[PDB]
């Protein structure tokens, strides 16, 4: 596991790499696809005509 | 300098640029709000000043260039979304 | 101190009349007449108007002739038939205005103190472009720039009267555009509401790249008038929009959820009553 992956034994301590990202801010990706979902409602509130 | 990206500026940047101490940055911005050069507010739970700049002026051709590129981005984003609306709702346009 | 003008839908028809009252032999390609109005308090109103013989030579572009005697009689004739209407200014057509319009204006200010002009469009009518009005103002220019006229713009609107609006609906008779729309007129109001948007935005960069090159000299007036557009558009980040947008979006999805529930029970009941009436006429025909 030390030669393939990380887990480097140093001063009697392993070190596994780790992070995280952040995304609550994007109202923009539910802006385009929601606009598609609202129109395809109103497309189908008519058109069997 | 920052085109309204993160307009909430902290005390360190004013104290560095205006070479004024930290005990005078609050008296400095109340004088600016008194005159009418800006209409922002002051927060001290993070020691950061919110800024809504309302007093414009002259600029050079160098700020004209990025203004057009933001305008060209402004042009191509609105036109692309009209093409998505015109294609999607053409059958109910009439 | 003019807020806006109100152009009734009668006077522009008289211009389209007088645009055709000269085009049989005239090559003037502009129509100049006298605008009559009813200045009430602060908003301006235009009820009736008329025209006047006017020519203009392209050479030296400073020669003009107005008929004052025809202006004195016919306005005096209108006062006798209607002592309500009076002068408010003048009008001319053609998008490209000639430069006698200061010379015409500064003469007939002896009639009207707050003299006003209205520019209409007879041929440029394809896109969304209404009539246009300016105002007679006299300043130097800005601070230290040489003196000129600088006709300032006053915004314009269209308003009819009671018979002037009901008589319009009887004339059209072709599409008639009913009130509150059934999802088809409303989306097109957002379609061609946006077709005029980028037509303005293409026009801003066209003048900007004209002056970013530097052919025509700058006007500082339009610079900060453009600069407060870009640093006053909203920026949607957190807890001011993304919280508060779903609070009214997940609100309005509850009431259209009734439309899912109710309309499905409507057509189901119409299915039951037909399938009862079908099989009972079928079982009793034989």
């Amino acid at each position: 596991y030390a030669k393939k992956r990380g887990w480097v034994l140093g001063p009697n301590n392993y070190y596994s790499f780790a992070s995280q990202q952040q995304k609550p801010e994007d109202t923009t990706i539910p802006s385009t696809e929601l606009a598609k979902q609202v129109i395809e409602y109103a497309r189908q509130l008519e058109m069997i005509v | 300098t920052r085109p309204a990206n993160h307009r909430q500026l902290t005390f360190e940047e004013i104290a560095k640029s205006a070479k004024i101490t930290v005990n005078e940055v609050e008296l400095l911005v109340m004088k600016a709000l008194s005159v009418g050069l800006v209409k922002g507010s002051i927060d001290e739970v993070d020691k950061r000043v919110h800024m809504t700049w309302v007093q414009p002026r002259v600029l050079d051709l160098q700020q004209i260039k990025g203004m057009k590129d933001r305008l060209e981005f402004w042009c191509t984003d609105v036109k692309s979304m009209e093409m998505l609306v015109e294609h999607q709702a053409h059958d109910i346009l009439t | 101190a003019v807020q806006k003008v109100v152009v009734h839908p009668l006077v522009l028809l008289s211009v389209v009349d007088h645009f055709n009252r000269i085009g049989k032999v005239g090559n003037q390609k502009r129509v100049v007449g006298v605008l009559l109005g009813s200045w009430q308090k602060k908003v301006l109103d235009v009820s009736n108007s008329f025209a006047v013989p006017f020519d203009e030579d392209d050479k030296d572009d400073s020669v003009w002739f107005l008929d004052h005697d025809y202006l004195e009689n016919m306005y005096g004739m209108f006062k006798k038939v209607n002592a309500r209407e009076r002068i408010v200014g003048w009008y001319h057509t053609g998008p490209k205005l000639h430069k006698n319009d200061i010379a015409i204006n500064e003469l007939m200010k002896r009639y009207c103190p707050n003299s006003v002009l209205v520019i209409i469009d007879v041929k440029p009518k394809d896109l969304g472009l209404p009539t246009e009005a300016y105002i007679s103002v006299e300043e130097v220019h800005d601070d230290g720039t040489p003196t000129s006229k600088t006709f300032e713009h006053v915004t314009s609107e269209i308003g009819a009267e009671e018979a002037e609006e009901v008589g319009v609906e009887h004339l059209l008779r072709d599409i008639k555009d009913t009130t509150v729309g059934t999802l088809s007129q409303r989306i097109t109001n957002q379609v061609h509401g946006l077709k005029g948007l980028n037509s303005k935005l293409l026009d801003i960069r066209s003048y900007l790249e004209k002056v970013a090159t530097g052919k025509l000299p700058i006007n500082h007036q339009i610079i900060y008038q453009l600069q407060d557009v870009f640093n006053l558009l909203p920026d949607v980040s957190l807890q001011e929009f993304v919280k508060a947008f779903y609070l009214k979006t997940n609100d309005q999805m509850v009431v259209v959820y009734l439309a899912s529930l109710i309309r499905s029970v409507v057509a189901l009941h119409n299915l039951i009553n037909n399938k009862i009436a079908n099989r009972d006429a079928e079982k009793k025909e034989g």
